[PDB]
């Protein structure tokens, strides 16, 4: 009998989190009726089972999930999760950086690992400049994923400089993500 | 036996849609206003008996083609309505992009920030509405009346090979080139260079 | 045709597409929906035709959603107070989408859309164009102003 059922999402993607051999199954809105097993979370041993990309799965609606534990010698009753619309709930993940230098410019691209059966979601990346314990940091503009963000540079000194960046991923409301580990370099 | 309102006018910048007119000539007393936006399903009001000569249509879906209409109200009697039609995305005007200016040596670094839709968002600017935006730069040495253009690529652009402790102003606008309509200039921003060149 | 410009929508219009399948799922949910030979989703992916086929396949689909909805907001008029604005929009996309447009998979889609008007309740197909509404604005327009992006 699993008691804490969760539905959530984060970093692109929807999990499903129970707290106490385990069985997962899933519902579709407009297949209030239906539900339909995990086969990757089949009698799986974790407490977390990903939620995402599944066979008849339709992320343009809510859908809620239910788990229960099992053993050679009972079954325990099921436990629905709350709903999770995808396209309002999903959380997106901080950007990887792709960092180049030209010149006194210096570039900073945004770079996304995305679950294949991702809705084509508008993402868009806020980068956060700073010299190695500023307390103070530059924000750029809200830049498309795809374009980088050109940086103006200082061609004296060599000062340890740190880039961060986070998603907002925008339908009806923009949504932010955390800044993304600091990446630190040699200015020059 | 009540005039309507005259000089009706969409004043429509960057999605905020202002329904302007001119107050007649009556005697009689104060007049009132009523404002109406065509929904999908009939007139709704938007402004009820305002005493203010405009009204905010900033709700408006901004896409497609609204038809507002404007009359003038005093006690129980209505003037005859006056009727216009608004498409926000070819009747808005597009308003002049920000513009942050540094000095690097000979060259110049100029960064544009969109201009901004203030019922939406910051990842939905006028640069989103439309599909071929591009900025346009206009830059001269202070005093000489030479204007030289250059399209940036995106939202950054750098002049290079300039004149050494020269002052020049740059101005900025956003630009469609499918139909070559052009959005109002920035502010010119003036500022001096220093020496050397690399 | 320029249908490019909609694979972004304004958030404001989502926002008032959302405050719609919300208060559809209300009046849904007490009326007699889910009949039998169900339509949406369809079973294939618009990526599988031709990127000229694919305004044709998003205009039958939205052309009944737009019939659909107007006979809802016409039968409740409390509810088309949420969907007059969506009602509004989903024309207009229509109209700019009909400007791009001069036996296989299309053919067999394109009927069974102008056949269930004519062999299906209301309140099914209000329900079944209900849950195909973000499928249709986030996911097939968005494919179809990619023009040849979308593969
Ligand atoms: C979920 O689990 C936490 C600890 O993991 C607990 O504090 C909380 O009460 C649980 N929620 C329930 C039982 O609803
Ligand atoms: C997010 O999940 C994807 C798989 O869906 C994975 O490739 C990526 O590394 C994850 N990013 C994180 C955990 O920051
Ligand atoms: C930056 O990363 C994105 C990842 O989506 C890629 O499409 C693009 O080619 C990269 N380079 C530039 C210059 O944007």
């Amino acid at each position: 009998p699993p008691q804490n059922v969760t539905l959530l999402s984060q970093n692109f993607s929807v999990y499903l989190t129970w707290l106490p051999t385990y069985f997962v199954a899933y519902q579709s809105s407009p297949t209030r009726r239906r539900w339909r097993e995990v086969e990757e979370c089949a009698g799986t041993k974790e407490l977390l089972c990903s939620m995402m990309c599944l066979k008849k799965q339709d992320l343009y609606n809510k859908f809620k999930g239910r788990v229960r534990t099992v053993s050679p010698s009972s079954k325990s009753p099921w436990v629905e999760s709350e709903y999770l619309d995808y396209l309002f709930e999903v959380e997106p993940a901080p950007p990887v950086l792709v960092l180049t230098q030209t010149e006194e410019i210096l570039s900073a691209n945004a770079t996304y690992q995305l679950p294949p059966c991702m809705p084509p979601l508008d993402l868009k990346y806020e980068v956060a400049f700073w010299k190695e314990g500023a307390g103070n940091k530059t924000l750029f503009p809200v830049t498309p994923h795809g374009q980088p963000v050109q940086i103006t540079l200082q061609p004296a000194a060599s000062e340890h400089h740190c880039l961060s960046a986070r998603t907002i991923y925008t339908f009806s409301v923009p949504k932010y993500s955390k800044f993304s580990k600091p990446t630190c370099f040699l200015l020059e | 036996m009540v005039p309507p309102p005259e000089n009706v006018r969409m004043n429509s910048v960057n999605f905020k849609n202002i329904l302007q007119w001119e107050s007649p000539a009556f005697a009689k007393g104060q007049l009132t206003f009523t404002a109406q936006y065509l929904s999908y399903r009939i007139f709704q009001d938007k402004c009820m008996q305002t005493t203010l000569t405009e009204c905010d249509f900033s709700s408006l879906s901004k896409y497609g083609d609204h038809t507002l209409r404007v009359r003038a109200e005093f006690a129980d009697e209505h003037s005859d309505w006056v009727q216009i039609t608004f498409c926000p995305v070819d009747d808005t005007i597009i308003g002049p992009p920000g513009m942050q200016v540094e000095v690097l040596a000979d060259s110049l670094h100029m960064r544009f920030l969109a201009p901004k839709i203030e019922n939406e968002y910051e990842t939905w600017t006028m640069k989103n509405v439309y599909n071929s935006w591009t900025y346009n730069v206009q830059y001269w040495k202070q005093g000489t009346d030479e204007k030289f253009q250059i399209t940036p690529q995106y939202d950054f652009e750098v002049l290079r090979n300039l004149e050494p402790w020269t002052t020049y102003c740059v101005q900025v606008r956003g630009f469609l080139p499918d139909r070559n309509k052009a959005g109002e200039w920035s502010e010119p921003v003036c500022e001096q260079t220093t020496h050397d060149e690399t | 045709c320029h249908i490019a410009q909609f694979k972004s929508l304004s958030p404001r219009e989502l926002q008032a597409f959302k405050r719609a399948k919300d208060a559809l799922e209300e009046s849904l949910l007490l009326k007699d929906c889910k009949c039998r030979s169900r339509l949406f989703p369809r079973t294939w992916d618009l990526r599988q035709l031709q990127v000229r086929e694919r305004p044709v396949a998003l205009e039958a689909e939205l052309a009944l959603t737009l019939k659909v909805l107007d006979a809802t907001a016409d039968t409740d008029p409390a509810l088309g107070d949420v969907l007059d604005q969506p009602l509004h929009t989903l024309h207009h996309i229509l109209s700019q989408l009909r400007a791009c447009i001069q036996r296989g998979r299309l053919h067999r889609w394109l009927h069974r859309l102008q056949e269930a008007p004519k062999k299906e309740s209301p309140g099914c197909l209000e329900a079944s164009v209900t849950f195909n509404l973000f499928r249709l604005l986030a996911r097939d327009l968005n494919c179809v102003a990619s023009g040849d992006l979308c593969e």
